[PDB]
């Protein structure tokens, strides 16, 4: 049930929001050292990235570690807006802390990291970085559904092989 | 007799005769071979009900 989480998640955070973030996209791994050259950044926006899942408490349960790299400007050393960075990442915080986001329940704060070496300072981007983990289970088995007229029973004893079978065919349903 | 396939017989003092061993004349399987699987009429019998 991760998919329906991470919309969950980009739902919220559009709904938060709104127009301060000029876009959102689930990020297909973890942010590498070459993440920058590669992406469609449109700074200020935040990406959500699946960082796996540790062992839940059950078996049917995980604790799925999610993570919020938030992207900004810093022309000339300088960022864009630094209040406007910081409130971004306090509210991306706030507004997916303990609330539930689908299947997923218990969005606990876990990590949040400057993340900003050399790669991404000259390239001016600054890259706060977020990390969730929450108590997400594991889908159901796959249910059934059929009607068969029940008309036949066969039965067959195992005896050997080549000793003369013993079976009924019962045919249930018969009338004499 | 009862490793040919007939029954037996027992006739006890007192002049009374007994049954011993009723067995079903069943002694070679399809291919030959030798199968105890319907060697006792209890065999039979307990399949049937």
């Amino acid at each position: 049930m991760l998919e329906e989480t991470e919309a969950a998640l980009l739902a919220r955070v559009r709904e938060l929001f709104g127009a301060t973030l000029r876009q959102v996209e689930p990020l297909t791994g973890t942010w590498t050292n070459e993440d920058v050259h590669r992406l469609f950044l449109a700074p200020p926006s935040v990406f959500l990235a699946w960082m796996g899942c540790g062992e839940g408490r059950t078996r049917r349960e995980v604790e799925s570690r999610w993570a919020f790299f938030v992207v900004a400007e810093l022309l000339n050393g300088e960022p864009v807006n630094r209040p406007g960075i910081y409130q971004i990442v306090e509210r991306l915080i706030a507004g997916v802390n303990g609330q539930t986001f689908g299947p997923t329940t218990g969005m606990r704060l876990t990590q949040v990291r400057n993340l900003c070496d050399d790669n991404r300072i000259n390239a001016g981007v600054v890259l706060y970085g977020v990390l969730f983990s929450g108590t997400t289970p594991l889908p159901s088995v796959v249910d059934l559904d059929s009607l068969d007229d029940y008309e036949r029973h066969w039965q067959t004893w195992k005896f050997p092989d080549e000793t003369p079978e013993f079976a009924a065919h019962i045919n249930v349903n018969q009338e004499k | 007799l009862l490793f040919d396939g007939i029954s037996t017989f027992n006739v006890n003092d007192g002049g009374e005769m007994q049954i011993e061993r009723m067995i079903t004349m069943y002694r070679t399987n399809k291919y030959g071979d030798s199968d105890p699987s319907y060697l006792n009429v209890n065999t039979i019998a307990t399949l049937s009900y």
